[PDB]
């Protein structure tokens, strides 16, 4: 009678989805970016004294996997829709794309909003790439409110890289997944 | 294994994508196969195509009207996430004798844009879902549809299909300009493509009412400041419609076309763009140009 909780991991190609599932579990940042078809991890993890078995699953950002995708789907506690802080484009496909998705596959399931990459929020290199493009990075708050419109449990953010903001996303989200 | 080879085709891989899974240790595909089973979709192609014919049943007062739209939205994104994620074969019944599914879609399209575009209940009724996102997402599901090559296909022979996407240019969204600029530019590649292209230009310019055809495109290209994406899919399509063609002196005759509405002078300035996603797109259409 060991309990579970499964938590699916979605967001545009690039975003850091696996990077941050591997810095987390691993302690480590993987260097070389190899896009993803479909992974599966597990961890342990206790909670108010109790241990639960918490099943991490990474998927495909890149649209030819739109039919593949669903099948990591079924009897997910909690989602961990991501974005990073500096691609408005990847902001964008969050409310047309990952939470429609999801919602659709997986009614009732709760969800975070998960800011990704924060540690190039103050990169001039990154700045100066999003301005050639008549673009800004995603503030705290305009993503804060895009997570209350989509009745997101909660806005989180982090970097895989730092570690900084890293815990508190899976805090958050065995929290959301217990309620 | 071949209970894996059929799930292989069921997701619509580009060859590529296909090969890479097929190195796959017998295991693996097990478990694919065991995902599979496990997966069970939320509803057949019937229940959406139903809501949608409700929609568009004027033998309804206002008030059921505007009760069963109000959740319209919604459903259309139940529908585009259906054909977008579902197995393929799920888009084929959609499509199929039975359903009739791209007629409805495109006929509520035409609908929800009807306001939009230029029997005044019916243009009251409009205006309600015009304001809505339906446009845009019955345009997602075209694009899901268009993914498959049947029913790509099948979107090419339809009679209204892409009237009425080339119609949905004057939404106001620049977001959703631009996906339809990306449908257009698809059709306009493939033999046969270019002719249903032009003619869904000339009846976008008799019913808009313009004085020459792309009348409005150009509008929107010059007008826009700041969505680089859309501005990216403007040129791009444009290049395609001019420079694809087999005939010649019919590639000049488009090329001036656009030059009698501004676009080299318009390209004058924009060429000093910053944004090298559009810079490639002018220089494209730069190299192609006749003296
Ligand atoms: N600076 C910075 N770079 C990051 C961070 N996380 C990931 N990256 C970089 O982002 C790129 C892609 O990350 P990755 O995790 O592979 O993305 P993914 O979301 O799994 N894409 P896919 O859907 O294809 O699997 C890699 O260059 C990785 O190095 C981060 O926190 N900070
Ligand atoms: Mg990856």
């Amino acid at each position: 009678a060991m309990q579970t909780i499964k938590c699916v991991v979605v967001g545009d190609g690039a975003v850091g989805k696996t990077c941050l599932l591997i810095s987390y579990t691993t302690n480590k940042f993987p260097s070389e970016y190899v896009p993803t078809v479909f992974d599966n991890y597990a961890v342990t993890v206790m909670i108010g004294g109790e241990p639960y078995t918490l099943g991490l699953f990474d998927t495909a950002g890149q649209e030819d996997y739109d039919r593949l995708r669903p099948l990591s789907y079924p009897q997910t506690d909690v989602f961990l829709v991501c974005f990073s802080v500096v691609s408005p484009s990847s902001f964008e496909n969050v409310k047309e794309k990952w939470v429609p998705e999801i919602t659709h596959h997986c009614p009732k399931t709760p969800f975070l909003l998960v800011g990704t990459q924060i540690d190039l929020r103050d990169d001039p290199s990154t700045i100066e790439k999003l301005a050639k493009n008549k673009q800004k990075p995603i503030t705290p708050e305009t993503a804060e409110k895009l997570a209350r419109d989509l009745k997101a449990v909660k806005y989180v953010e982090c970097s895989a890289l730092t570690q900084r903001g890293l815990k508190n996303v899976f805090d958050e989200a065995i929290l959301a997944a217990l309620e | 294994e071949e209970r894996f080879a059929i799930v292989l085709n069921a997701m619509n891989l580009p060859p590529d994508k296909a090969r890479l899974l097929r190195q796959y240790d017998n295991e693996k595909k097990w478990e694919l196969i065991c995902d599979q089973e496990r997966f069970q979709v939320k509803n057949p192609p019937h229940t959406y195509i139903q809501k949608l014919k409700g929609y568009l049943d004027p033998a309804v007062t206002r008030k059921k009207f505007r009760r069963r739209v109000q959740e319209s939205t919604q459903v259309l994104r139940e529908l585009e996430i259906s054909l977008r994620t579902n197995h393929i074969g799920w888009v084929r019944e959609f499509l199929n004798e039975e359903n009739k599914g791209l007629d409805v879609l495109v006929e509520y399209l035409s609908f929800a844009q009807y306001a939009v575009t230029f029997s005044r209940r019916t243009l009251k009724n409009s205006r309600l879902v015009s304001k809505k996102d339906d446009v845009h997402v019955c345009i997602m599901c075209l694009r899901a549809i268009m993914n498959y090559q049947y029913g790509f296909n099948m979107v090419m022979s339809h009679p209204h299909a892409v009237n009425e996407i080339a119609l949905s240019l004057n939404n106001k969204n620049p977001r959703t300009k631009a996906l339809v600029l990306e449908l257009l530019a698809a059709v306009c590649l493939v033999r046969g493509g270019h002719e249903i292209i032009l003619s869904a230009f000339d009846n976008f310019k008799e019913v808009c009412g313009e004085k020459q055809r792309f009348e409005k495109l150009m509008e929107h290209f010059r007008n826009e400041d700041n969505n680089i994406d859309f501005m990216v899919a403007s040129m791009q399509f444009i290049n395609i419609v001019v420079h694809s063609v087999e005939d010649m002196n019919f590639r000049v005759h488009l090329q001036y076309e656009f030059t009698k509405l501004g676009l080299d002078e318009y390209l004058d300035k924009l060429k000093h763009t910053e944004s090298d996603k559009l810079q490639v797109q002018i220089q494209a259409y730069l190299d192609n140009v006749f003296d």
